[PDB]
């Protein structure tokens, strides 16, 4: 038997539990995302909370983060993607950062997943 | 003018020359007769006695117009493979029905038809519902899109568990069990369909010790959640009570079984979560004493699309490996149903009619009974995401614990997505997949031993 | 300790020698294995599924007493005439169920097992509720004696009629064949079970159009007379409107379909009724699509007595002689059940255990669907008096109108009445005694020459 | 991608080949336009501003499909006998529109466009509801045939009357005047528009007086009669 | 005033230019719930214009979408923010999910620059 540790132990949604990512399996979630013709973009925050109301159901605070420059309309090579980490890096080096993907037609988010910790 | 006596059915309701409107409602029925009645006039008697007609002529008649107001059948066709059995059509005009009703619609269609003496069996397949008839009804209180952004989870299928044994437990030890299961890995929990208040344990302070867990287990690992609350009761004024118990603390979410509890009482419940911001679960209870058999019933595919009028944002739909029975195309015929907005005709799935749902929001199909980690690949390539899977023997049967238990379901789950969007086969692989994650992960490959030769294989009654 | 793993079912819940409680509720099913399943796997697997039980081992368990909290197979018989079917019993803790809840018996008892992929049919057919349960239900609002005290009516049964054509009429057209009816002899007339409202017609100006024949045709005769309102809606906030109106004008009776509207809109209505002091009339609609074939489903045996305890003055009961299907025994049996305070055990009519009622009131049972003039003494011996007996098609379908045509239904139940209550037979005779009345009365006579020659004879489908 | 500036309107919502839906509602504009514009690009800024529309570029347009959302001029006919007027036809799709809501359909189609600097004249004549919109309204209370049997009268047309001085006269005088009327022969009685309540006669005391007179009219002639 | 005038057969135009209101009948009136003075004291803000923005395209956008791009104008230097007069409840994005995701970036845009926000 082995236990479970409940101290300082957070965690980060999808593709959290599974061991640290490297850099060749960054550039294959990207692939994935330019095949089914989606648009990147970039997010990040310093802080990583969540606060509630006392009476209402459905209402969270800590859901928005700030947006880096636009998203990458008509874009299909990926390594555009790959240098524009580096510089949001440089910029904010005691920060969050997320990626994500747009559908147009369902008007909704695809991915998410954190490629930077302070 | 006016003569008295009995006539046959076949003189007013069988046209079969007859070009349908755009405003009508279709029907499929498959039917038996009787030794010595001909296939046309029993099929006549059908559409007389579903909307205007009896046994004998009466002189009110000619106070209206009846060709206006009647039903008819326009086309019969036999079965291959059987002597006697046939497919009839049948048309119904739109003024016989009332707005926002769904009772209504089931008492006019199907009321007194399925026990006259000269027919043998009867079953409905299909209906065709027009634009102008579903513009009347609220629908889904929210939808999917609009119910994945109050959550903040994206790019993978949802995961629950729901708590054993069945009844028993005290109102202390029932919110322990709670904890230990959200703060290893899960998103969601809920009650049994028959837990609603008894003497081991009422209802008003089990609402008080389940909301305690899913504080503590939220600020520890930084992660929304939530847990279905049951609000099924004897009457309407109880049922309303613990929706409002329920909306005083902040939780999310609730429950009903919607056909031991009626269609009157569903529709209220729908409207109440609209106005004050609610989730509504759906559980189908009491549905294979209508559904089961080839030749005489209701198929599911019918009691689907009026849930959708109704109002729902979950809905329960079967697995295709599992303890429970179910076939994989009429189970993909009909998830589609669900989800889509347009759908076309297929007779290799089972569908007869072409149906339009002009921009009503779609609802989630969740699958559960007797599955564990070794049916994960093939649970993915099936449903894909928007979809919810839950495993509640397969997580409280774990040999450590409650909270070592949702570690091996979340792990797989993620180890099979990662592998599906790199693009490799999920059919042919799977056992390698999970084979492989049990390698760094220790509490995976004590739960691949347990269970490693346990399969459910019988033969099927409808096959389509 | 705790050992995680499988195993079977009959290991815990068949318990052959076992004697039962006095505080207990008692099932019986007919059941039919899969190929390589014994008789006592199976039966095992049923009381499992229903109270506590699962596909594996939890370590939960031994946080509670499971003997004190289980179901338990213990009697299992052969049926005669068949190699692959037996009859089950099973017993079920009192703890298990709330008070005043018909709708937690139904999710507990029916709700997961008839679906297993290990069967391949399965009927209940009997019930036994303890006395010490059934005093937690209101029951019938008034009752069979204090109804026919309220209307001042001793001696005979009591008479009805429906209006035809079923959809189409307008508001004043319809209120016009009520009073030309009601005038000529009869007691009550009814509407059908799908006129709730529609674009013809809107329901608050046929309920004042309707009272405005009453009051006229009251004080012409000399007698109280009434007609049944229809108060099925599509949800519980409109259901509840429409019967304060009825009793704004002062009316007596009203109407609901209670197995397409639910248990739990049902038990509110009866409260209400208790509570200002109505009359409640009940149709089963949508009943043969669970209760027609022999080998799955529900007989309706069981749901009379739920209806008994939920709350209901009236019901329908069908006729041996008509359009619609019915046995002489089981009706003889199951009216037994409905109208008396003792029943014993008799398997000739297809009773298994013993009821008491300890002091509920009975319901009347209707008798409907397809009779004439001709059927009088035959409908007179199987039920007797405390029975209604109702006309639609055979009053509005007089050669001369409605209210000759109502006087030739209370000539020849008068007739009959006078004859058994001297000493006839009204088995041999019948046509001697319609044929000797129809001689100083010219409405009867003209009846008996347009329906001579018209009977309904086809084969039974369940046949005991 | 995304390139900002100033465009021409016709490159978008003009689109003279297009078949319509038996889902969508109609309308037919006439219309004037200034010298120096031509009838193409006038006809798409009406449709442009009615639905979705700017006089410029903005980045949130990718982020929604726009044609789905859009309305668009299809048809363009002279009006014979003026040097410069013209018809014009614009389609819109249902979902733009509230359930039961008479104010909505106003508010988007007809709340802007009246006062452009390009234009001089502009008249609405007709519209198309479709049988899919109109199912979500109740409509009328009653009707006609609902009504001609409440009050039992079958054969001939209706007669009124209305009560004049328009104002002036007090509570008791005015209920003098109708018992009169309505003995003579008549059906109804009437209010003027601007009758409301005023010092020289309150409201909740001439719905007594008027009430008096009906009863005693109705009594001596056995008719039905109102106000 | 305006009611039958306008439709008489012997005339061919008529427009209503002004009107003079003594003080014995504006006296029987509410008015301004609060008025200029009473509004400038609640926000304070004193010295300059007010300053706005409205969301395009008018129609189209979801309710998670509309409410992220208040955040960026409201943050940047702005005031107000501003619906359209065609955006009441419509099956694309009902109106009680709104006024939910409109009132979470005013508290996160009011913290961020020390200065009173609305919509
Ligand atoms: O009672 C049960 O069996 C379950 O709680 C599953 O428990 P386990 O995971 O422990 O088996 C589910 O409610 C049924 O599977 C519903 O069936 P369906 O969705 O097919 O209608
Ligand atoms: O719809 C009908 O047929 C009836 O109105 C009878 O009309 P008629 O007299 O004109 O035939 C009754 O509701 C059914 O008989 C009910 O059936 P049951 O009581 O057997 O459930
Ligand atoms: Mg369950
Ligand atoms: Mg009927
Ligand atoms: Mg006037
Ligand atoms: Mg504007």
């Amino acid at each position: 038997m082995q236990v479970w540790n409940p101290i300082d132990n957070p965690k980060f949604e999808t593709l959290s539990y599974l061991p640290p990512l490297t850099d060749n399996q960054i550039a294959r979630e990207i692939d994935y995302m330019l095949r089914n013709k989606w648009i990147p973009c970039l997010e990040f925050d310093p802080s990583g909370t969540i606060t509630t109301l006392p009476g209402q159901p459905g209402y969270y605070g800590g859901r928005y983060w700030t947006m880096w420059k636009l998203p990458m309309f008509g874009c299909n090579n990926a390594g555009y993607v790959l240098r524009e980490i580096e510089h949001c890096k440089n910029a904010y080096p005691g920060c969050f950062i997320r990626v994500l993907g747009f559908d147009n037609i369902r008007q909704v988010q695809c991915c998410a997943f954190i490629v930077h910790k302070p | 003018g006016f003569k008295a006596g009995v006539k046959d059915y076949r003189l007013t309701y069988y046209t079969p020359d007859y070009e349908t409107k755009d405003t009508d409602i279709l029907a499929a029925f498959r039917m038996t007769p009787q030794p010595g009645v001909p296939p046309e006039e029993a099929g006549a008697a059908v559409a007389a006695e579903s909307s205007t007609g009896t046994w004998t002529t009466v002189w009110t008649d000619g106070l209206t117009s009846l060709d206006r107001y009647k039903g008819r059948c326009y086309d019969i066709e036999p079965v291959a493979g059987e002597e006697n059995q046939y497919i009839a059509y049948v048309a119904y005009p739109l003024d016989l029905f009332e707005e926002g009703s769904v009772t209504n619609m089931f008492t006019s269609i199907v009321g007194n038809v399925f026990g006259f003496k000269a027919l043998r069996a009867l079953r409905l397949e299909d209906l065709r519902i027009p634009p102008a008839y579903s513009k009347t009804f609220q629908g889904p209180p929210h939808g999917i899109q609009v119910e994945r952004d109050k959550l903040n989870k994206y790019g993978r299928p949802l995961l629950g568990c729901t708590i054993k044994p069945k009844l028993g437990l005290s109102a202390k030890n029932y919110g322990r069990a709670v904890y230990e299961c959200l703060r290893g890995g899960l998103d969601f929990t809920k009650d049994d369909e028959n837990v609603n208040s008894q003497p081991f344990m009422r209802w008003r302070d089990r609402f008080l010790f389940v909301a305690e867990a899913i504080f503590k287990s939220q600020a520890e690992t930084g992660e929304i959640k939530g847990h279905y609350l049951n609000a099924t009761a004897g009457t309407c004024e109880e049922m309303m009570k613990r929706a409002q118990f329920a909306r005083e603390l902040g939780m999310p979410i609730v429950m009903h079984d919607y056909l031991t509890g009626g269609f009157t009482a569903n529709t209220t419940l729908a409207h109440y979560c609209r106005d004050n911001g609610l989730l509504l679960h759906i559980h189908r209870a009491m549905h294979a004493v209508i559904d089961r058999q080839r030749n005489h019933g209701i198929h599911f595919r019918v009691l689907a699309k009026a849930l959708r009028m109704s109002g729902g944002d979950h809905i329960h739909s079967g697995t295709v490996v599992g303890k429970l029975e179910g076939e994989r195309e009429v189970t993909l015929g009909f998830v589609d149903l669900l989800r889509d907005d347009y759908i076309e005709k297929d007779r290799s799935r089972g569908i007869y009619f072409t149906q339009d749902w002009v921009s009503m929001p779609g609802v989630l199909p969740v699958a559960s009974g007797g599955i564990h980690v070794w049916h994960m690949p093939a649970l993915t390539e099936i449903f894909g995401d928007d979809s919810v899977l839950q495993f509640g023997g397969g997580t409280l049967g774990h040999p450590w614990g409650n909270a070592p238990g949702a570690v091996a379901n979340r792990v797989a789950l993620e180890a099979c997505v990662q592998a599906r969007n790199e693009g490799r086969d999920l059919a042919r692989e799977g056992n390698d997949i999970i084979r492989e994650a049990s390698k760094w992960s220790p509490e995976l490959a004590a739960a691949c031993e347990v269970w490693k030769e346990i399969k459910f294989v019988f033969e099927t009654i409808d096959t389509l």
